[PDB]
């Protein structure tokens, strides 16, 4: 093993965690878009129905 | 201690770069989603305006 | 851990899609119900106006 010393182990595994967190942020953004779009569709339908009424 | 601090800062630099890239990509995706939502709402509003005008 | 997170996220995507479809259908049904209510109330108000005009 060629581990780094304990004082920088936190820095190294935090770098690993940040590398994972990048993809986590991207996935969260995609989930946000996929959630928001149907709500917009529903609001559009409600607006059109209000106009007809 | 100086060497340890130098290593730690060098690692946090890479961590910050990765996180910043991820956040920037997420912001771009959110912006384009908001644009799409606004476009759909505007189209629905135009159709409703036409119907109101007919009435 | 990355692989586990990827699989969990891709399943949560399907869960979110199902829930969003359900909520959108519910909103459309509520909108058409409100339209029907407004139509009935407007018709009744028109009949009332005619009757008051006769009086």
């Amino acid at each position: 093993a060629a581990r780094p010393p304990e004082e920088v182990k936190a820095a190294f595994d935090d770098a690993i965690a940040a590398r994972e967190n990048e993809q986590q942020y991207i996935r969260e953004a995609e989930a946000y878009t996929n959630e928001v779009q149907p709500r917009a569709n529903g609001q559009a339908q409600r607006i059109l129905e209000e106009a007809r009424a | 201690e100086a060497i340890y601090n130098r290593m730690r800062a060098e690692r946090e630099a890479v961590a910050r770069r990765h996180r910043s890239q991820g956040q920037e990509e997420a912001e771009k995706l959110r912006a384009t989603a908001d644009y799409e939502v606004t476009r759909t709402l505007a189209e629905a509003e135009r159709q409703g305006r036409i119907m109101r005008g007919e009435g």
